[PDB]
RNA sequence: CGUGUAGGCGGCCUGGGGCGUCCCAUGUGAAAGACCACGGCUCAACCGUGGGGGAGCGUGGGAUACGCUCAGGCUAGACG
RNA sequence: CCUGGUCCACCCGUGACGCUGAGGCGCGAAAGCGUGGGGAGCAAACCGGAUUAGAUACCCGGGUAGUCCACGCCCUAAACGAUGCGCGCUAGGUCUCUGGGUCUCCUGGGGGCCGAAGCUAACGCGUUAAGCGCGCCGCCUGGGGAGUACGGCCGCAAGGC
């Protein structure tokens, strides 16, 4: 049980002798707002159902977003697919400036001070997957020199 | 007493169909065959048991798997003889990953297990008799060792991992520590606890599966003579 | 014939780690040692020693990587996740002192040759100098 | 598709110069505008004072890793 | 007979003499052009015969340039790996061509298939990279208009840049 807010929903379609069957897609983000979030994509014969599955998957796949003042440890860039995403931390008291997808995700992740920017393909779905793998790649001075032991 | 046994007729296997990853566990190539270093195989057997033993003496269940004929039965024994689940037939997909659905078919095995000895058989036209019998037959046929614990095993032991890597994926995707008996036909890396050795000659499987099932019970009491192995063994 | 032996070196390493590996051997150089000295001294490797492969001096450079991981693809994290050269042989990239970059928010290193030896983002900022920003590592 | 002119690009070691490059000092970089403070008109816009910055470029001094140049050597590229 | 490139072995010689390359220069399939030979077969064009609503076509019987040679032009292409060249670096497996060795084996160049890692929009690529890097050249910037117009340069013309 977390925040749970859905990014986008879409109706797709497939062809078959006699007309077009359909299906609906739901992208959903999930967070407690402490540094826990998860992305979930769910497709099914109907709107209600799809959204449900979304949430279920969302929880299945969550990431430890390590804040450092309600912002972020370091600046990162990540390409997933044809879609590039830039993450730059802001000084406390700024706001979370981003487009639907990146914002969405980042709110529940409990950020409050972040500069973004979608580049390349601005496909929601892939910007999603993009942002995750960015957060998923966040390091603090700790876990850093934690690897520079020896 | 260890080095003598294995090196007796239980090492050196797959040749030139190898896998360069598994090379830190090789000595050389005799007659064309890859001959695996046992000296290191020991230092790994050690740690592999260091795990089994720190699990058997903490009461956690292990799932043995081998679906290749040269190592089917020899695992049907060792398992019952340790009271542990196993999969002798075709390791159905999604067993662990989809544990809530493969289990819905074990709750159907007994649904026929308790309509087996019953007064309801008096009726039911011969149609449903051949049917529910057969259904039972096969249900049984595949789930002989897959009832026991209705709960994700805290580990998994396996013969040839690359022969049944499907399983290893399920386990790995769930986070289930993996232990297995890989040769040069397999890739180390994706196995948490490694038993480098022969994996086709029914010899080496016995010598390793036995002492493993033995070290299982050595953390419970009941030290005995090994299990039924020789019958047509060569 | 190699144009920038350094960008090479670094690439040798970038490729080395990708599959993880005891060591990799850049051909020797009194500047490549220099550069390397700051990798180890800042903890990106175990180190390096001289060697040879038939009259030819090299540098055995012993890498460093993270702790084995859980779940699918259990390959370790990387000590060096990213190493890309700044100043290139086709565009020398010089920097005054107040211009010096701040790699990854202190988490990384900006090795860079100077009028008084190969320093770094912190090291030079202190000694108060600048020079050919050699590369960024993290 | 080749061959090659100019041009761009240049392997290992040692030293000389210090042209690029880096640092410090100083001249210059008007004022107005901008930007931080403070007040002046009832606030504000406008407006005053004060401070702080400005790349560049000249002058003097210094460093010598990398680039350049002159010099001495090597054989891993290249050629025979 | 004359001549180019290219790989191997010995570690002998010079001692960085290298890489790329705007312009230039050379080469450049087929068709096409000029001058002069040559002509069996094939064959644009063209003539016939069928088919066909028609059949300037597909199928059949003929047939001229051309296809060939010498010398000179033309300089285009699905000139295709639709993949510029050079160097270093990043698992192996399989068969194949051709070198060398105290030759069931190892090593060196070349040509194929499957494929780690990694790339990729995907298809696929993968030590013959579309991987990871440096150098240098060429090129792209929505479709049609249009490789057209004008100008310029080259060409006997066709036409080319
Ligand atoms: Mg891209
Ligand atoms: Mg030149
Ligand atoms: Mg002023
Ligand atoms: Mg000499
Ligand atoms: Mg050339
Ligand atoms: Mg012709
Ligand atoms: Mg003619
Ligand atoms: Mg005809
Ligand atoms: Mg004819
Ligand atoms: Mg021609
Ligand atoms: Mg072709
Ligand atoms: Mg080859
Ligand atoms: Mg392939
Ligand atoms: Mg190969
Ligand atoms: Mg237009
Ligand atoms: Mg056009
Ligand atoms: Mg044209
Ligand atoms: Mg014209």
């Amino acid at each position: 049980d977390f925040e749970e807010k859905m990014i986008l929903i879409r109706r797709t379609a497939r062809m078959q002798a006699g007309g077009r069957r359909f299906r609906f897609g739901a992208l959903v983000v999930v967070g407690d707002r402490q540094g826990r979030v998860g992305l979930g994509f769910g497709k099914a014969p109907e709107v209600p159902l799809a959204v449900q599955k979304a949430g279920y998957y969302a929880r299945r796949n969550m990431v430890e977003v390590p804040l450092q003042n309600g912002t972020i440890p370091h600046e990162i860039e990540v390409e997933f697919g044809a879609s590039k995403i830039v993450l730059k931390p802001a000084a406390p008291g700024t706001g979370v400036i981003a487009g639907a997808v990146p914002r969405a995700i980042l709110e529940l992740a409990g950020v409050t001070d972040i500069l973004t920017k979608e580049l390349g393909s601005r496909n929601p779905i892939n910007i999603a997957y993009a942002t995750m793998e960015a957060l998923r790649q966040l390091r603090t001075k700790a876990d850093v020199e934690r690897l520079r032991k020896g | 007493v260890k080095e003598l046994l294995e090196a007796g007729v239980h090492f050196g296997h797959e040749r030139k169909r190898w896998n360069p990853k598994f090379a830190r566990y090789i000595y050389a190539e005799r007659n064309g065959i890859h001959i695996i270093d046992l000296q290191k195989t020991m230092e790994e057997l050690e740690r592999t048991f260091r795990f089994i033993e720190d699990l058997a003496m903490r009461g956690g269940t292990i799932l043995f798997v081998g679906t290749k004929k040269q190592a089917q039965d020899i695992v049907r024994m060792e398992a019952e003889r340790a009271g542990m689940p196993y999969v002798n037939q075709r390791w159905l997909g999604g067993m662990l990953t989809n544990f809530k659905t493969i289990s819905q078919r074990v709750h159907r095995l007994e649904e026929l297990e308790a309509l087996f000895a019953s007064p309801e058989i008096e009726e039911r036209p011969k149609k449903e008799q051949v049917r529910l019998k057969h259904e039972l037959e096969r249900l049984q046929k595949y789930l002989s060792g897959f009832r026991l614990l209705k709960r994700l095993p805290d580990a998994i032991f396996v013969v040839d991992p690359t022969k049944e890597a499907i399983a290893v994926r399920e386990a790995r995707k769930l986070f289930i520590p993996v232990i297995a008996l890989a040769d040069t036909d397999s890739d180390p890396d994706l196995v948490d606890y490694i038993i480098p050795g022969n994996d086709d000659a029914i010899r080496s499987i016995q010598l390793i599966l036995s002492r493993a099932v033995d070290l299982i019970i050595q953390a419970r009491g009941g030290v005995v003579e090994p299990s039924p192995s020789y019958a047509l063994v060569q | 014939m190699l144009t920038d032996p350094i960008a090479d070196m670094l690439t040798r390493i970038r490729n080395a780690t990708r599959v993880y590996k005891e060591s990799t051997d850049v051909p020797a150089s009194r500047f490549k040692e220099e550069i390397l000295r700051i990798l180890a001294r800042e903890g990106f490797i175990k180190g390096y020693e001289r060697v040879d492969v038939d009259g030819k001096p090299y540098l055995r450079v012993y890498l460093k990587y993270g702790p084995r991981r859980q779940g699918p693809d259990p390959r370790p994290e990387q000590v060096i996740h990213h190493i890309r050269r700044i100043s290139k042989p086709g565009r020398r990239v010089y920097v005054g002192v107040k211009e010096i970059p701040r790699v990854r928010r202190g988490l990384g290193i900006a090795i860079l040759s100077t009028s008084k030896g190969v320093l770094t983002d912190r090291e030079a900022r202190k000694l108060g100098v600048g020079g050919e920003l050699i590369c960024e590592v993290w």
